[PDB]
């Protein structure tokens, strides 16, 4: 039993394997906004849009 | 007066009278006004929409 337990000990005393985990977050924002306000105002003859 | 873009220029004439023109009306047939500055300013702002 001593010897068998020794073998189990050999199996158990194994280095735990570390891994480097690299998770990367990428955010991309593209924004194009165009606004045109066209104005025609005359109070001389009261025509104004 | 309108309703979608309501307009009742009778009160606008009141505002013009506040501006300072001479309005005289002794009967429904007879009326007359002079020195009215209400149309160019009152119409322009009121009708800006």
């Amino acid at each position: 039993r001593l010897d068998e337990l020794r073998r189990i000990v050999s199996q158990l005393d194994i280095p735990v394997r570390q891994v480097m985990i690299e998770a990367r977050i990428v955010e991309a924002n593209v924004g194009y906004d165009k606004s045109l306000g066209v104005r025609w105002g005359g109070a001389y003859h009261k025509g104004n849009w | 007066s309108g309703y979608g873009k309501d307009g009742n220029i009778g009160i606008k004439d009141e505002d013009g009278m506040n501006c300072g023109p001479i309005a005289g009306s002794c009967t429904f047939p007879t009326t007359g006004t002079s020195k009215s500055p209400s149309p160019f300013v009152d119409l322009g702002a009121k009708d800006a929409t």
